[PDB]
DNA sequence: GGCCGCTCAATTGGTCGTAGACAGCTCTAGCACCGCTTAAACGCACGTACGCGCTGTCCCCCGCGTTTTAACCGCCAAGGGGATTACTCCCTAGTCTCCAGGCACGTGTCAGATATATACATCCTGTGCATGTAC
DNA sequence: GTACATGCACAGGATGTATATATCTGACACGTGCCTGGAGACTAGGGAGTAATCCCCTTGGCGGTTAAAACGCGGGGGACAGCGCGTACGTGCGTTTAAGCGGTGCTAGAGCTGTCTACGACCAATTGAGCGGCC
């Protein structure tokens, strides 16, 4: 079935691991924020 | 005719009901026509927006039913939920992905 | 003894959760002392709840009630 | 018998909020929970500090304060003009 | 696909696996006889609601979970990236949960 | 005018009671108010939670005996149940 | 007819039943306060009143002081595994803090 | 202005001494009035909107102390 | 000898009671900090005292969580890591 | 150079005054508490029915005992950065003070906001049924 | 590729509502007097600064054993029916607590007398090192 892109996002998230290109979490859109979102996107670029 | 206070208010969360839980939880023996209007309207916003996080989050993982691990990832995310929220646990939620640093490969 | 019943692999993938890259092999015992403490703080809790009622049966809201008494909010079961 | 709840209403914000989108009755159950704690932890300090100063009556103004008190940040502040909107909406509509 | 692994790779994609989803790690059954022993103790032939003690289980996993996030940072901390009991004791007291 | 409305007298007597000999400070005094005004509003506040999650009106004896058992720590919850209960005993004859 | 005796003597109880009566009454703690639960109430805050007051005396006296200040008070509530529990998160003015090192400082 | 720097070395180094500590590594000082800052910002931040419920210009006793029961880390001899 | 004399005075601040911050310092900065919050604020000096006690109770604490974190990573000197440890798993930030 | 007897410059001692701070009154006055009503609604006792939870019989994938092995801990050795400690010099914190002003408290008085009695109607909870989402 | 879980349609009872009624709480403007903010003068305790030096932490290196990862084996956790013990309700009931209006006990404020510790200072004794006498 279909589960071949979860197991090429599994892939992708390992090929980014062994060559180290990540977040400190090991992770990997301002038009969806809140109003309150935006008011503290606001302050953090003042 | 009549019109509930709900819809005379604008909001959707019942301002009634909240009358009666405020008359009837004995926080006073007397509670201010203002109050329930007041506190329904701040338990709408927080609904409000905390399934609008959900259901960014459920979206973005492509999903269109919201399960309780997308109320643990917007809560999660997002500070100042974090903080109101703070120690409470959601029933199946899990923990946000969260590989800590200096364990991550080199 | 029901307590060993909490096997070694569900205490990995229980800290593994909480993103321990390596166990060392007293945690898996010394675990079950931790979680036994803290059931035996909820259970003296709710069953207190409980028998306040007069019921037998410990309910969700004898449990999640203990809980918020903790100070750990459980939601989703009842209210 | 009945066990009232806010199920309709929170179904009611999302398809305001998300009109597409969809909730499992376990995130209905979380929700329900989650108003009523929220509900229980306002209302619980607004009666305390209706004692702090000697009143009777929880009047609007206590509910403000102690929305204030308990949600941090700038939540606090758009709280409160959801809060103020809505009361001046409703006096305004008598 | 390989033969013996590289050491830390496997826990490191554990780590993703189980925090990407949300089932009980304990096996239901284990926990569900568990929490009997610990009721017998305080009052004889208690009866448990399906609901309530699948709810001690999840406050168990999450208050788990909620020590071993803190006990890996102490860990971290201490120049190691290895959990011992010496970790779990040190988290508990600087939370206040016992000593 | 405002009164103040201590405990001030009963820590009092309760000090003479079992140290006879023995004095307090006022700023002792203080702290020992406290303490008996803050296990009232936990105790109270924990017996009102008792009656709303079984829908019960009243706060009784057993609701305050239920507090007691939950927010006390070991020995203090059996010792306060045997003095509450000695007390209404008395009270009942 | 008249001639009164106060809640407190009849309970046997040096604590105020009367006080506790009209507290739990005027605080909301509910629309209705059943006739022995202040009674039970004002014997709990006498028991724990007792046993505070009976360990900062010993504290005080075993400092050689006839006289409770809050440092006998700090050195009753944390000397004390039960009442350091129920206590577990209340600061005493002017207390200072239970006397302790650690061994890992502690010389040669 | 300047206050926070206004907490003495000395002042911070004793009230660690009396925490048990024996040694300070330097950077300690500056980090920590950062702390101190921040609990004293949480409990005026709480404490005047007591005072400014009351419609009051004063902050009383009271206040901090209701303030400090609110963060669930109770002070007791200051009133209540 | 060094060291020693830091250890007799960990005793010596132990045996004593009183506030460990100069009163005008920690005055200021009260005001300072409640500026932002409102202007022209008037302080009651019992107040003041009791934030103080607050305050120094709040600190002593976290040096005595730290000195546990310290002496975990095999330190007897205390570091700015060491505090990043206790406020986070406290859960405070 | 070595012994001892007056001088006058030397500590250590005992009785007075006071101030902090309870302590025990010691009123004394004003206000809550107790008593004895009459009333009415909560909680209790006690049936009855139905969910609901024990205690029961099938079964695969998970738990677990054994095996190698490699990467991490713990140990040690060396060394320079950095915290202590020991003074030194200065200043600002502590204090007590007085003004002098701001405002917290209290009291008299009012009106408007809210309890509550009750008659309608519209809202929303239990059921049932339709159909698409997550798996 | 499938069907269980949500999502919509409907009835109907309970609770939200409009209105009239009565009132007491909270808001307002008045004064009393409390006490906090400012700003000052002086001492001296604590603080900033420095130089000197010890030892602690950081680092780098090493060997040992410990956990990981793989593996085969098999046991017990996960998922389906039967009994009966409870849990939620309905009713009828009476005991319990409220409300209300008195009379007295007691508790708080204020003030006082009183110790009584505890801390300086003065009053009055004495002890000794400072020295000359003598041979």
């Amino acid at each position: 079935g279909l589960g071949g892109q979860e197991e090429e996002e599994e892939q992708r998230w390992l090929d980014a691991l062994e060559k180290g290109e990540l977040d400190d979490n090991g992770d990997l859109n301002e038009r969806l924020l809140t109003a309150r979102q935006r008011a503290l996107l606001q302050k953090a670029r003042s | 005719k009549a019109k509930t206070r709900s819809s005379r208010a604008g909001l959707q969360f019942p301002v009634g009901r909240v009358h009666r839980l405020l008359r009837k939880g004995n926080y006073s023996e007397r509670v201010g026509a203002g109050a329930p209007v007041y506190l329904a309207a701040v338990l709408e916003y927080l609904t409000a927006e905390i399934l609008e996080l959900a259901g960014n989050a459920a979206r973005d993982n492509k999903k269109t039913r919201i399960i309780p691990r997308h109320l643990q990832l917007a809560i999660r995310n997002d500070e100042e939920l974090n903080k109101l929220l703070g120690r409470v646990t959601i029933a199946q939620g899990g923990v946000l992905p969260n590989i800590q640093a200096v364990l991550l490969p080199k | 003894d029901n307590i060993q019943g909490i096997t070694k692999p569900a205490i990995r993938r229980l800290a593994r959760r909480g993103g321990v890259k390596r166990i060392s092999g007293l945690i898996y015992e010394e675990t079950r002392g931790v979680l036994k403490v803290f059931l035996e703080n909820v259970i003296r809790d709710a069953v207190t709840y409980t028998e306040h009622a007069k019921r037998k049966t410990v309910t969700a809201m004898d449990v999640v009630y203990a809980l918020k008494r903790q100070g750990r909010t459980l939601y989703g079961f009842g209210g | 018998s009945r066990k009232e709840s806010y199920s309709i209403y929170v179904y009611k914000v999302l398809k305001q909020v998300h009109p597409d989108t969809g909730i499992s009755s376990k995130a209905m159950g979380i929700m329900n929970s989650f108003v009523n704690d929220i509900f229980e932890r306002i209302a619980g300090e607004a009666s305390r500090l209706a004692h702090y100063n000697k009143r009777s009556t929880i009047t609007s103004r206590e509910i403000q304060t102690a929305v204030r008190l308990l949600l941090p940040g700038e939540l606090a502040k758009h709280a409160v003009s959801e809060g103020t909107k809505a009361v001046t909406k409703y006096t305004s509509s008598k | 696909k390989p033969h013996r692994y590289r050491p830390g790779t496997v826990a490191l994609r554990e780590i993703r696996r189980y925090q990407k989803s949300t089932e009980l790690l304990i096996r239901k059954l284990p926990f569900q006889r568990l929490v009997r022993e610990i009721a017998q103790d305080f009052k004889t032939d208690l009866r448990f609601q399906s609901s309530a003690v699948m709810a001690l289980q999840e406050a168990c996993e999450a208050y788990l979970v909620g020590l071993f996030e803190d006990t890996n940072l102490c860990a971290i901390h201490a120049k190691r990236v290895t959990i011992m009991p010496k970790d779990i004791q040190l988290a508990r007291r600087i939370r206040g949960e016992r000593a």
